[PDB]
């Protein structure tokens, strides 16, 4: 069982936002097939479903400007919220519920969804350079800043994702411009700075931009 | 069981 | 129907046991089943399916998880509390319209302290050229979370010029890293020549961590 999200980053306010959540390994005519987002903050919030036979149940503090939809023979269906506010940016789930469980076992990953009239804006990418002042012992740090972007995500890794261990991507922080700013950065040894290639690979859907940044010491 | 409206019966 | 999740949130030690309890305003039981879920979130992943229907463990979870109660009152119990289970845990109800989820309970897992390792980055020569210097402190891998970072250039004392972010629990370490950025024009940033980041931390005396410009 697979479900995949897909819809808009950025939607101005009083708009309509529109998602799409495509179903693999299972018919969405069974089980109930449900919507939930994320405040920032961290609250969680039902939405609603959509029954294996087309019926539907929604929140009542959103059942005025919520529709929910879908299309049996493309295993999708499909989450309309109308006149959209900034109180609706939040991060989108998809999940199903079967009669196996009557919980919410099989997730997406999230949607990130922002209400704003700002334009998006994608990030400048600047190395943070291994140093005789970001070592210690035989341990030396380095990281890429992720600077001036809108909105979000921006999502980092490290050489296609092979270096894993010891890195730490930060929350991004909101600048005085309306900009996010973020850095990444991972411990590698000191005696590797030579021989091995360290790149971040960072991610920035909403402007579909991807920044590939190599990373050498001073 | 099966569920409408929010409740299961 | 109103799930008060309490507490808020709660540290415990590695190998003690966890106890997050959750309570409705109506019974949220009905054909003999107890219509109440617990999920753990992690940042960057979906809600995860702990325990079904209050007491029924999800497969490929270990059993050191275990929930309890019926009606109104339900808890949830890690033992032993191992490093990955740092993470928030919701109750979560569907016995009757409205479905809602419960506030949450960050869980953080007490360790030995670890002062940090302090590095620091100055601007990038391909920055500078756009007429802005970001300079960079990092705090990597500390316990317990509170630390303070303060900004010097010259020996003065920087306010309104500065931004840091913490990184959620780690999985394996159970340490916390902090990443503080301070953000200067090129011309400021041409005018001055030591900078410093200061950092109070209770496993550390305060540890200034400096560069100087044009200097190794």
């Amino acid at each position: 069982v697979q479900l995949l999200e897909s819809g808009p980053s950025l939607v101005k306010p009083s708009q309509t936002l529109s998602l799409t959540c495509s179903v693999t390994g299972d018919s969405i005519t069974s089980g109930y097939w449900n919507w939930i987002r994320k405040f920032p903050g961290n609250k969680l919030e039902y939405m609603g479903y959509i029954s294996y036979s087309g019926s539907t149940y929604y929140n009542p503090s959103l059942k005025s400007r919520i529709s929910i939809t879908r299309d049996t023979s493309k295993n999708q269906y499909y989450l309309q919220l109308n006149s959209v506010t900034t109180e609706d940016t939040a991060t989108y789930y998809c999940a199903r519920i079967t009669t196996a469980y009557y919980a919410m076992d099989y997730w997406g990953q999230g949607t990130s969804v922002t209400v704003s009239s700002a334009s998006t804006k994608g990030p400048s990418v600047f190395p943070l350079a291994p140093s005789s002042k970001s070592t210690s012992g035989g341990t030396a740090a380095l990281g890429c800043l992720v600077k001036d972007y809108f909105p979000e995500p921006v999502t980092v890794s490290w050489n296609s994702g092979a270096l894993t261990s010891g890195v730490h991507t930060f929350p991004a922080v909101l600048q005085s411009s309306g900009l996010y700013s973020l850095s990444s950065v991972v411990t590698v040894p000191s005696s590797s700075l030579g021989t091995q290639t360290y790149i971040c690979n960072v991610n920035h859907k909403p402007s579909n931009t991807k920044v590939d940044k190599k990373v050498e010491p001073k | 069981l099966i569920n409408t409206n929010g409740s299961w019966h | 129907l109103v799930l008060t999740q309490s507490p808020a949130s709660l540290a415990v030690s590695l190998g003690q046991r966890a106890t997050i309890s959750c309570r409705a305003s109506e019974s949220v039981d009905s054909y003999g089943n107890s219509f109440m879920h617990w999920y753990q979130q992690k940042p960057g992943q979906p809600p995860k399916l702990l325990i079904y229907l209050a007491s029924n463990l999800e497969s490929g979870v270990p059993a050191r998880f275990s929930g309890s109660g019926s009606r109104t009152d339900f808890t949830l119990t890690i033992d032993p509390v191992e490093a990955d289970d740092a993470a928030t845990y919701y109750c979560q109800q569907n016995n009757e319209d409205p479905w809602t989820f419960g506030g949450g309970t960050k869980l953080e897992i007490k360790r030995a302290d670890a002062a940090p390792t302090v590095s620091i980055f100055p601007p990038s020569s391909e920055q500078l050229t756009s007429g802005t210097a970001s300079v960079v402190c990092l705090l990597n891998n500390f316990y317990p979370r509170e630390a303070k970072v303060q900004w010097k250039v010259d020996n003065a004392l920087q306010s309104g010029n500065s931004q840091e972010s913490v990184t959620e629990q780690d999985s394996k370490d159970s340490t916390y890293s902090l990443s503080s950025t301070l953000t200067l024009s090129k011309a400021d940033y041409e005018k001055h020549k030591v900078y410093a980041c200061e950092v109070t931390h209770q496993g550390l005396s305060p540890v200034t961590k400096s560069f100087n410009r044009g200097e190794c």
